[PDB]
Parts: structure tokens; sequence; C-alpha cells
């Protein structure tokens, strides 16, 4: 396990990614410059 | 047991998606607007007992435009982001950040993460720093100004060459599935 004081969980382990959005928004703009954009935002 | 609430606010993925993501794939230098459809549903072994979290992510994409959870989470333990590659705005992000993650929440902690680090390396980039500084932030850098404020701790992490990441964004979580402790 991870341990770091907190009952030494496991951080999000392996295995946890079953697929379950829609989005899907093809490149529009990439990413050039850094900054990303706020979590308002996310994507372009 | 316990859970935790993983929300990134700023500039940087930090604690977004990017580090699973990335991490297993989706390319770094290509596009980002398909992670809009997060809210993605895990199954595993949450340390404690089977059991997973939810990391709802914001956007603003057909998926939904309206969303605006990043207004002012009442989290315990927040995402601050940053890069290596600085000239002479080390001044700015610290007075900008500090005074801005407080004015929306009472006084909010943060964890620094590092990813960038592998390549703002280089001196190129660092020559266009050299405009105003030269000065990289080197994962020391980081800490320093991390613990200055209780934060939490900036961690190895990157990307493109593969620093851990996990570990980094696993002190940003961890400050959710326990109280940790500082370094002082
Ligand atoms: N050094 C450093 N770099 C950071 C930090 N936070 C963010 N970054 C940079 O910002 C980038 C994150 O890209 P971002 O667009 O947020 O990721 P994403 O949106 O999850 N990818 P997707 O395209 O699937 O949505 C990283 O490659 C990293 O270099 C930080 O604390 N330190
Ligand atoms: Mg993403």
């Amino acid at each position: 396990g991870s341990g770091l004081s907190a009952q030494d969980i496991s951080q999000p382990l392996q295995n946890s990614f079953i697929h379950t959005g829609h989005g899907d928004s093809d490149p529009r703009h990439c990413w050039g410059f850094p900054d990303r954009i706020d979590e308002l935002y996310l994507g372009n | 047991m316990q859970t935790i609430k993983c929300v990134v606010v700023g500039d940087g993925a930090v604690g977004k998606t990017c580090l699973l993501i990335s991490y297993t794939t989706n390319k770094f230098p290509s596009e980002y607007v398909p992670t809009v459809f997060d809210n993605y549903a895990v199954t595993v072994m949450i340390g404690g007992e089977p059991y997973t979290l939810g990391l709802f992510d914001t956007a603003g994409l057909e998926d939904y435009d309206r969303l605006r959870p990043l207004s002012y989470p009442q989290t315990d333990v927040f995402l601050v982001c940053f890069s290596v590659v600085s000239p002479s705005s080390f001044e700015n992000v610290k007075e900008k950040w500090v005074p801005e993650i407080t004015h929306h929440c009472p006084k909010t902690p943060f964890l620094l993460v590092g990813t960038q680090i592998d390549l703002r390396d280089d001196p190129s980039t660092i020559e266009k720093l050299a405009k105003n500084k030269q000065k990289p932030i080197t994962p020391e850098t980081a800490e320093k100004l991390a613990r200055d404020l209780k934060a939490v701790k900036y961690v190895e992490c990157s990307a493109l060459t593969q620093k851990g990441l996990k570990n980094v964004f696993d002190e940003a979580i961890l400050a959710a599935l326990e109280p940790p402790e500082p370094k002082k």
C-alpha cells in the first residue's frame, strides 16, 4: 500500500478506468502555450 | 475507509485528470477537450475497503457549460499549480495565488506539484526566463514556498519523463484521505 499517515490507504490504484463520460471535442486549439485554463473550462 | 474530493483550481492540471490520464494516455502535446467527459466511474480497492472516490471535473463544453463548482469550493485541500519556467514571475505567482485561494475561501490549503521541471531544466526556455531572470524553480524551490504557508508539500512528478506522477498527486488526495503531518 501507499502509506502516508492516513490509515495507510492506497491512492487511486490501477484498474480504475471503466469510462463513463461523453464529451469528446476534437482538436480545437491544441496546447501551444502553457497556463492551462481554470477548472471552470478545463478544455477549449 | 474515508473518502476524498479531487478538485483542482488554477492554470494547471496539478490535481486534474492529466495525472492518471497522461499516466495512461491522452498525450500532453496534443489537445485538451475530450477530458470534459469527466465523472468517470471506477471500481478498485482504495486501501481501507473496496471503494473508489469521485473526481468531478468542471468544464465548459457540450457536456455541461453551465457547471461551476470551482467558484468557491468548500474543500479542505486545494491544488495549486506552477512551473519551473519563470522570468521573474515568482513574486507574482506567490502574491497572486496566496491572496486568490484565500479570497474565495477564508484561508485554504494547497499542494505544490512538479512536472515541467523535466523540460524547463533545459538552457533554452531558461534563456527566455533570462530576459527577466533565468532562475528555474527547482523541485526544492516549490517546497520552500509550499511549506511557507504550511500548505502540504511539493513532491516529484513529470508528464513527459514520468517522475512518479502518483507521488505528488497522492499527496494531494492524501489531505482528503486523512489529516497528514507537516515537516517542521
Ligand atoms: N512544473 C509544473 N507543471 C505543472 C503544474 N501544474 C500543471 N503543470 C503543467 O500543466 C500541464 C497539464 O495540462 P492540462 O491541460 O492541465 O491537462 P489535462 O487537461 O488533464 N489533459 P486533457 O487534454 O486530457 O484534458 C502539465 O503538462 C504540466 O507540465 C505544476 O504544479 N508544476
Ligand atoms: Mg484532462
